[PDB]
């Protein structure tokens, strides 16, 4: 079992129990397991032994009957704070979850949504009280009651239909406490207004929401907070130039959209860092780019950017310039003028020769500079051995 | 045996880019592939007899697969999906039967490496002449030996943008079918045994690229016909034995790749210099003997590796190009450089190694965008320059 741990992305120590018969009593020995994932496990109960797995926060649930016993009920109650729910059949989900009280995240993936059991199961999330992240892979054709019940309190609302509709209604001005709204493979063919009737929200995604258009962004000025407005993967294939208004925006997640030009006005937002355009229809990149000097990752991957302006490089804090599968004829030497570059793709362009400027860049390394071979014999020896030493040391 | 978790561990990337799985030396292919469903790509290597079953359709992101000595089949929806999804492919045959014919069932193909050991019954491959069905096919690259060239490069003759062959010493014949190319734009022949340059090759009218690489031409005599290549910008013919070049080069006004590295040209003509479009002009380790001083109408040539070369005499013509960015003149067969460099402004490239010189002047400080990392030049003749002047190229 020490040898089977490991981390998550959150740098917790991991354990994936992966269909066994049950689980074992030396897991529940462990004292260092911070997130141990019940995958497969045909109707255990939770021995009491849970009081040595004072780490563990994370209980993650896949297809798992669990039966509970009282004193490891009461330290779930007193410890356990994330909950992640997968079930197939809606009596598969136990219900001592309502006893917890530590628990702030929980993610109910598997239809919630049935014949007098429509949020009626989890009509006891009432019970809990300090649930601020909640996700919903759950094919829900309408939002719940009981969300606008609980959402006073919830900082957070995942909900992922796997393409069906919300009916929103304009429910989610009793939730006033989110701070990130993940509406995922919704198919909402259009923003509501119950993300504009919100304040405090900071994290803004409608991935997959088949947003044909988004021309409603202007409104976006009375969200004085976004800082994140992940609108990718949708049918975008314009951007309003309103959303100038949005100075406030840091991350602005546009790709893997039909949107063929940019307007000089969405250049105009100075805060932006991250500017992923990628698998676009852009063909010219503007060269107001160089006042957008907070950038850092600019992501034009498979595009039909054909010659990089030289104002580009005006801004000096690119640090991961993703150039690769676009129509790139050749990149200019005054990339040798960036410090914070430090992974540059090049490789699937039709890139003649790499320049010498290239190994100006410190930071840069062959991990970081990935390039096909033949275009990485075309830097000098030497500075090829700057490279490749960047590789070694 | 393989868990998710150790495919997941086993994830990686591949040389487009893509993430790929290196399935290497297994029996089959194990049923927790499938649950990766963010791979792009996998490397099948020496996995014979495998079905893939339908689960494949979990792989949405799957748009190549790398076959290596896999004699794999497939499921009817698989075969669908992957009909409907696939978009590379790279098939290697050690061995016919490793080969496949369900793959050429799909139609969404853009990219295709037939790389292997193809027998010399090439017309006889049904399964070649079934890139037909693919309705999207533009890079077929044919590592194999391909004597006669097959009429299923005549079936994709529009829809096909780069043609590869590596025919490894065997004659490219049969031309008709590469005077049937329309739409190809990039012709890379390298090393199909070309006793000189094919009348099909000549027959193209739509090429950009043509790489000759390793190819025996003899001469380039037909040019009064490559002039129809006006969309020609890149001539790829170096590791050749061409001892000369004629004035019928005159013919291509678009042409700035030029690659005549490696020949068996004994003197640079001048009417090669006469052509002041070409930009890239390589000529590294050849047996110049000197260049005529028309080289100074080549202004925009950005690229001239003269190195390695058998050059005494450089002229005072060459200097007077000041966009000649990229220049290499190592190891050649020079006395002294030249004083007057300083209008070279745009010149990140200079090597000088191995070649004899006596002592290196201070005008090497007049060069602007030279570097100490792009100057490769030896320690001692490091020492052998002014603080101030090592300082110029040293201190970035």
């Amino acid at each position: 079992l020490r040898q089977r741990l490991t981390k998550n992305a959150q740098d917790k120590l991991e354990l994936h129990l992966f269909m066994l018969s049950g689980i074992p009593d030396t897991v529940f020995d462990l004292v260092e397991l911070e997130v141990l994932k019940l995958e497969l496990i045909p109707d255990v109960t939770i021995p009491p032994s849970i009081a040595q797995l004072t780490g563990l926060k994370e209980l993650w649930l896949y297809h798992t009957a669990a039966k509970i016993e009282a004193p490891a009920l009461a330290f779930l109650r007193e410890n356990l704070r994330a909950l992640h729910i997968k079930f197939t059949d809606i009596k598969e989900i136990p219900l001592w979850i309502y006893s917890l009280k530590t628990l702030e995240e929980l993610h109910l993936t598997g239809n919630l949504s049935a014949e007098n059991n429509r949020y009626i199961v989890i009509d006891g999330l009432r019970e809990l009280k300090r649930l601020k992240v909640l996700r919903l892979k759950s094919n829900l054709s309408k939002l719940p009651q009981v969300v606008t019940d609980v959402g006073v309190h919830l900082q957070k609302l995942s909900i992922n239909n796997e393409g069906t509709k919300l009916i929103v209604l304009n429910s989610l001005k009793k939730m006033v406490n989110l701070t990130e709204l993940e509406l995922i493979r919704c198919d909402l063919e259009r923003i509501p207004h119950s993300i504009f009737s919100l304040h405090n929200l900071q994290e803004i995604d409608l991935k997959d929401n088949n947003l044909k258009t988004i021309e409603e962004i202007i409104s976006f000025q009375h969200l004085h907070r976004l800082t994140c407005l992940k609108l990718w993967y949708n049918h975008i294939a314009y951007i309003p130039i309103q959303i100038g208004n949005l100075t406030n925006l840091e991350r602005l997640y546009l790709n893997r959209n039909k949107i063929e030009k940019i307007p000089t006005q969405l250049f105009y937002c100075r805060k932006l860092r991250y500017l992923d355009l990628s698998h676009n229809n852009l063909t010219f990149l503007p060269a107001d780019i160089g006042l957008l000097q907070n950038l850092q990752n600019l992501a034009v991957t498979a595009n039909r950017i054909e010659a990089l302006p030289p104002e580009l490089f005006q801004c000096r804090k690119l640090r991961a310039l993703h150039l690769g599968n676009n129509v790139l004829q050749s990149l200019p030497s005054r990339v040798g003028e960036l410090t914070n570059l430090t992974q540059i793709e090049l490789r699937g362009n039709r890139l003649e020769c790499l320049p010498v400027e290239l190994g100006e860049c410190p930071l840069l390394k062959r991990s970081g500079l990935v390039v096909e071979e033949d275009l990485f014999s075309t830097l000098p020896p030497e500075v090829k051995e700057r490279l490749w030493r960047a590789d070694k040391e | 045996e393989w868990t998710p978790d150790k495919l997941r561990q086993k994830l990686q990337t591949n040389a487009h880019n893509r993430l790929e799985l290196p399935l290497i030396m297994l029996s089959g292919l194990p049923d927790t592939v499938f649950e990766i469903t963010e791979l792009q790509s996998l490397k099948l290597e020496i996995i014979k007899n495998v079905m893939i079953p339908a689960t494949i359709a979990q792989l949405d992101n799957l748009q190549e697969l790398c076959l290596h000595q896999c004699s794999v089949k497939i499921h009817s929806a698989a075969l669908s999906f992957l009909k409907e999804n696939l978009k590379v492919l790279s098939v290697k045959f050690d061995d016919m039967r490793e080969l496949p014919p369900w793959m050429y069932g799909l139609r969404n193909l853009e990219e295709l490496y037939l790389v292997g050991s193809l027998s010399h019954d090439i017309s006889k491959n049904v399964t070649l002449e079934s890139l037909r069905d693919l309705k999207s096919l533009k890079i077929l690259s044919i590592k194999s030996n391909v004597s006669k060239i097959p009429q299923a490069v005549v079936d994709v003759s529009s829809h096909l943008q780069k043609m590869c062959v590596h025919n490894d010493g065997t004659k490219l014949v049969m031309l008709n079918n590469l005077k049937k190319m329309t739409n190809l734009t990039e012709l890379e022949l390298v090393h199909c045994d070309l006793e000189r340059i094919p009348h099909a090759v000549f027959s193209l009218l739509s090429l950009q690229e043509l790489d000759l690489k390793e190819n025996n031409l003899k001469s380039i005599e037909e040019i009064v016909s490559f002039q129809h290549l006006r969309k020609l910008t890149v001539l790829k013919l170096w590791y050749n034995s061409i001892a000369y070049i004629p004035e019928h080069i005159k013919k291509l006004t678009s042409l700035e790749r030029l690659f005549f590295s490696h020949n068996k040209v004994e003197v640079l003509p001048s009417h090669l210099f006469l052509c002041n479009k070409i930009r890239y002009l390589d000529l590294s380790y050849n047996d110049i003997r000197f260049i005529p001083p028309e080289i100074g109408v080549l202004q925009s040539l950005q690229y001239f590796s003269i190195t390695c070369n058998k050059v005494e005499s450089l002229p005072d013509e060459l200097y007077f190009c000041k966009k000649l960015k990229t220049l290499k003149i190592g190891k050649n067969s020079l006395s002294v450089l030249s004083p007057k460099i300083g209008n070279l402004l745009f010149l990140s490239y200079l090597d000088i190694k191995g070649n004899h010189f006596e002592v290196l002047p201070p005008e090497l400080g007049d060069c602007r965008a030279l570097k100490r990392a792009g100057l490769v030049v030896e320690d001692a003749l490091f020492e052998t320059l002014p603080s101030d002047v090592r300082e110029q190229m040293k201190a970035d």
